[PDB]
């Protein structure tokens, strides 16, 4: 920025760039080699793509060249930290969680079962044996 | 199986071995006590259907024990899909005359429901392929059973990454291949009808049945299992019927 | 219709990573699966209409770890479908090094220490962000510009200077044992 009796003040990084937003050239009048100043430019002319708050459910942004990255809370996923893991259970995501069979259930939370000779526990998802021999166990191993 | 191990006694405890006229014919897995699940091909050459024997609870071939169950097989039913000297459908269901007794060496393997088989056993990387089938390809036969992991791979994949061969089979959606192109482990002939367990959540399911393949462990090939997954519901429906006088059944498909 | 996905790409910074893909879907949708060479097939977003997923998560569980993810082309509704496999990816070889920060420069006589601000990763532990030297160790190094040069196995350079005269900084964040993608872009400038 431009305005008289301000300009009889001597250049500063500080004064032009810094505190007030400068062009190319006089950055480049400050460092002088064209190298220097490119190197100062690259970042400074950038800008910050987290400015806009793309990061969601209290993540957090961090700004890079022309890109930016989210860091989300644990419950959390996706580039902007969109993506819910509570509202992802269901039966292609790691079998529901259940142990043997998985039933989704849409408008509603998703069920487990067990194969005959079993039985669903208390918690859900774990199926128990309701036979002496149940099918695909390994008694002498167990 | 060729480049296996042998499974220690019990431990591949749904394993069957079929007779034909007291002679070695095919592997098959128990899945309850009157059932078995083995290859269709496996029945090809039969004349005597009244000679049929499932032995359960066999490991060692020249030595008898106590866990050895034998029992006579009173039915043998195919899908009448199924074209002998083919590939496609590989799958026979056989009812024992009288059921076996379940005991810490004869266990049955886990007959899964089709969508968990199809969007969770699927994606289970290794499972395990048994049978007193070929060392080598050409081989002699294993006294004592063998066991070997393979991993699974897509229908695409496995095209991809399979070396070419005019005339040979397609591999349809009643099918997957399983093992390894580098020729170095593979399931045999003689281990047709055996199961193709996958071990999931602490349950072992069938998913898979020894099928057929170029050779044997031959470099650019895997083998090929039928799906069982297609036939959960056929399977299903026919174990609910019953018996006929003669021993084959071409029952229909789907 | 249902047209495979291609042009497969995995954007990573920082071990934040993206799997990319096209086309836009026109009566289809999605699913990805990644998985480790001998392990079990994960899946990740489940019938989405994005051309993105991200990965961070499966990844950062081993940084090591050699992956390779393909994407499901379902029809739009809900035999194998129609897949397209991605390149290889090892996130530890292949990550970017996220742009540094200048957390500080102090004179401490005719001597300036300059400090770089520590970058974290997506790779958590006790409910923390990892540092990239917290995963990359003796493999990460600082290299500072200022106005030569100077290189550093921690995040502090102490640089001679001259007596009175104001110095400028920036700095890299480089994997020597690299030879594609071995070096961050450079840090803002920050000047005494
Ligand atoms: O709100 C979302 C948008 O915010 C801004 C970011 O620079 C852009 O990349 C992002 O898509
Ligand atoms: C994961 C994110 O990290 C940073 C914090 O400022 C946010 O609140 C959140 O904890
Ligand atoms: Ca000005
Ligand atoms: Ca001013
Ligand atoms: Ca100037
Ligand atoms: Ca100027
Ligand atoms: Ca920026
Ligand atoms: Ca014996
Ligand atoms: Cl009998
Ligand atoms: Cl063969
Ligand atoms: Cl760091
Ligand atoms: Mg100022
Ligand atoms: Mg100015
Ligand atoms: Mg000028
Ligand atoms: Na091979
Ligand atoms: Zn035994
Ligand atoms: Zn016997």
């Amino acid at each position: 920025a431009n305005a008289f009796l301000e300009e009889l003040r001597p250049g500063s990084l500080e004064r032009e760039c810094k505190e007030e937003q400068c062009s190319f050239e006089e950055a480049r009048e400050i460092f002088k080699d064209a190298e220097r100043t490119k190197l100062f430019w690259i970042s400074y002319s950038d800008g910050d793509q987290c400015a806009s708050s793309p990061c969601q459910n209290g993540g957090s942004c961090k700004d890079q060249l022309q890109s930016y990255i989210c860091f989300c809370l644990p419950a959390f996923e996706g580039r902007n930290c969109e993506t819910h893991k509570d509202d992802q259970l269901i039966c292609v995501n790691e079998n529901g969680g259940c142990e043997q069979y998985c039933s989704d259930h849409t408008g509603t939370k998703r069920s487990c079962r067990c194969h005959e000779g079993y039985s669903l526990l208390a918690d859900g998802v774990s199926c128990t044996p309701t036979v002496e021999y149940p099918c695909g166990k390994i008694p002498i191993l167990e | 199986i060729v480049g296996g191990k042998v499974c220690p006694k019990g431990e591949c405890p749904w394993q069957v071995l079929l007779l034909v006229n007291g002679a070695q014919l095919c592997g098959g897995t128990l899945i309850n006590t009157i059932w078995v699940v083995s290859a269709a091909h496996c029945f090809d050459k039969i004349k005597n259907w009244r000679n049929l024997i499932a032995v359960l609870g066999e490991h060692d071939l020249s030595e008898h024990d106590g866990d050895e169950q034998s029992r006579r097989v009173a039915q043998v039913i195919i899908p009448s899909t199924y074209v002998p000297g083919t590939t496609n459908h590989d799958i026979a269901l056989l009812r024992l005359h009288q059921p076996v007794v379940l005991t810490d060496h004869v266990v049955p393997l886990c007959l899964p429901e089709r969508t968990f088989s199809e969007r969770t056993l699927a994606f289970v990387r290794f499972s395990l392929v048994s049978g007193w089938g070929q060392l080598l390809d050409r081989g002699a036969t294993a006294l004592e059973l063998m066991v070997l992991n393979v991993p699974r791979l897509m229908t695409q994949d496995c095209l991809q990454q399979s070396r070419k061969v005019g005339d040979s089979p397609n591999i349809t959606e009643y099918m997957f291949c399983a093992g390894y192109s580098d020729g170095s482990k593979d399931s045999c002939k003689g281990d047709s009808g055996g199961p193709h367990a996958t071990h999931y959540r602490g349950t072992w399911y069938l998913t898979g049945i020894v099928s057929w393949g170029q050779g044997c462990a031959t470099v650019g090939h895997f083998g090929v299992y039928t799906r069982v997954s297609q036939y959960i519901e056929w399977l299903q429906k026919l174990m609910r019927s019953e018996p006929r006088p003669g021993v084959l059944l071409r029952a229909p498909f789907p | 219709a249902t047209v495979a996905a291609y042009n497969l790409t995995w954007k990573s910074t920082n071990f934040k990573t993206i799997l990319e893909w096209e086309p836009k879907p026109v009566n289809q949708v999605y699913t990805v699966q990644i998985s480790t060479k001998s392990g079990d097939w994960k899946s990740k977003c489940f019938y989405t209409t994005d051309t993105e997923c991200d990965l961070t998560d499966e990844i950062v569980k081993d940084v090591k770890q050699t992956y390779l993810a393909r994407v499901f082309s379902y029809p739009a509704g809900n035999g194998e479908p129609l897949y397209e496999n991605s390149p290889e990816f090892t996130p530890y070889l292949e990550t970017n090094l996220g742009q540094p920060t200048i957390q500080s420069f102090e004179q401490v006589g005719t001597k300036v220490n300059v400090t770089v601000e520590d970058e974290r990763t997506l790779v958590r532990r006790n409910n923390t962000f990892l540092s990239l030297r917290d995963v990359f160790g003796k493999d990460l190094i600082y290299t500072l510009y200022y106005w030569k040069t100077a290189k550093t196995n921690t995040n502090e350079f102490l640089i001679d200077v001259d007596k009175g005269e104001n110095y400028c900084f920036s700095v890299q964040a480089v994997i020597p044992s690299r030879t594609v993608n071995r070096k961050s872009t450079d840090s803002p400038v920050e000047c005494m």
